[PDB]
């Protein structure tokens, strides 16, 4: 079978340089073109170049040509994508990319998972989890709406879950938006039973993997 | 270069109905001696990389289901899915490869059509924990709508506040098919206590008139 | 009037 495995998921400042890679096999991996395409946050596929490892030969759009250098190695059967200073704007996922038939330009067949690269001047920070608490004006026999605040942390992700994965029904985890701080912020939020805020607890599990951070937040009424 | 339009930027389409996806080049995509269009469709479902769903315009991969087909030629092309189902839901892209550099479609989100569903809205004041830190955040919630297309605004003594707040809208669920949206209105402790009234006022389609939940501070 | 696919990003085979 052909598999495209990437390298990790990185995280980079300002004025660093980066070397993502993509270790092909189950092919001639000189007879084909392979390439990389980049996908922004919320954001179409943009196609950055081509590379043909029988002889370097390389290909690449005007938006991306001077920008990033891509390379190959024939005897690890490894293509890279290189920056040498990289930006803000860089912030993207970085699919890696096979043409679909050998000797020639083309289609992409098979993609690979790909690599986050994500670039910022902000440093590690875990979150502080503040309860969004359920309102005293909630109706009686009606429905109240309750959550947390994962507030100020960095890089990207955070998993919530409440009442340790038990609470499913009518959750939402939004996507996280990133603040002029540099640092990112979530909200998480869930709507229950009016009659249940007296007897039921509600506690978000926030965990942070960059920082080591996990932090159990009862959120309950005044 | 050769630069590739589609149409439209988003799609909503009921379930069991017919899914249309057009896709128009700058230059002809037909090659007169092989008779073949250098036309390719992705399929890029959420959290997941692009699959090459059709190649040579109308040529699909094994595996694609027969309510997926690629047609059209020369400069125009369409994507059509014959009876929309739940798994559809994805950013589908068209991608030229006649000329390099091989560019993609900006691509065409298609979501679920449904019945038109009003917010529940709801609105979250600062905690004592956030204040004790140094900061006042607060949260307004808009719960379970159709379609995506809601407006927030906040008002702080009845005066308008303007870039001083950010939100952020859920991908479609996939029981019921409605949005939720959490706009955060980002203040100093120092402005937050100046200031007695807090509210979000919430516009959508489903609404009769524009809902205003709100709260005063200290109570 | 040709492709750049099947001409000048072509290789041998
Ligand atoms: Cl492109």
């Amino acid at each position: 079978q052909v598999q495209l495995q990437q390298s990790g998921a990185e995280v980079k400042k300002p004025g660093e340089s980066l070397k993502i890679s993509c270790e092909a096999s189950g092919y001639s991996f000189t007879n084909y073109w392979i390439g990389w395409v980049r996908q922004m946050p919320g954001k179409g596929l943009e196609w950055m170049g081509i590379i043909y490892p029988g002889d370097s030969d390389t290909r690449y759009s005007p938006p991306f040509q001077g920008q990033v250098t891509i390379t190959a190695d024939r005897s690890i059967t490894t293509a890279y994508l290189e920056w040498s200073s990289l930006k803000a704007s860089d912030t993207a996922m970085y699919y890696c990319a096979r043409v679909g038939r050998p000797s020639k330009g083309g289609w992409f067949d098979p993609w690979g998972q790909g690599t986050l690269v994500t670039v910022s001047s902000a440093s590690t920070k875990g979150p502080s989890v503040f309860p969004l608490a359920p309102s005293s004006k909630s109706t009686s026999g009606g429905t109240a709406a309750l959550g947390c605040l994962v507030k100020d942390y960095f890089p990207e992700p955070v998993t919530v879950s409440w009442n340790s994965g038990a609470l499913t029904s009518g959750v939402h985890t939004f996507p996280a938006v990133l603040q002029s701080s540099g640092l990112y912020s979530l909200s998480s939020v869930v709507t229950v039973p009016s009659s249940s805020l007296g007897t039921q607890t509600y506690i978000c599990n926030v965990n942070h993997k960059p920082s080591n951070t996990k932090v159990d937040k009862r959120v309950e009424p005044k | 270069d050769i630069q590739m339009t589609q149409s439209p930027d988003s799609l909503a389409v009921s379930l069991g109905e017919r899914a249309t996806i057009n896709c128009e080049s700058s230059q002809t995509l037909l090659y007169r001696s092989n008779k073949k269009n250098y036309l390719a469709w992705y399929q890029q479902k959420p959290g997941q990389p692009p699959k090459l769903l059709i190649s040579w315009a109308s040529t699909p991969e094994s595996g694609v289901p027969d309510r997926f087909s690629g047609s059209g030629s020369g400069t125009s092309f369409t994507l059509t899915i014959s009876s929309l189902q739940a798994e559809d839901v994805a950013v589908y892209y068209c991608q030229q490869y006649y000329n390099s550099p091989y560019t993609f479609g900006q691509g065409t989100r298609l979501e679920i059509k449904r019945t038109v569903a009003a917010p529940s809205v709801f609105i979250f004041p600062p905690s004592d924990e956030q204040l004790k830190s140094g900061t006042a955040s607060v949260v307004c919630l808009l719960n379970n709508f159709y379609p995506r297309e809601a407006k927030v605004q906040w008002k702080v003594d009845n005066a308008l506040q303007s870039g001083n707040s950010q939100e952020s809208v859920t991908e479609q669920d996939s029981k019921d098919s409605t949005y939720s949206l959490s706009s955060t209105l980002t203040l100093s402790k120092a402005d937050y206590e100046k200031h007695k009234v807090y509210a979000c006022e919430v516009t959508h389609q489903g609404l009769s008139s524009p809902v205003t939940k709100s709260f005063n501070r200290g109570e | 009037e040709e492709p750049g696919s099947e001409t000048s990003d072509a290789k041998s085979t």
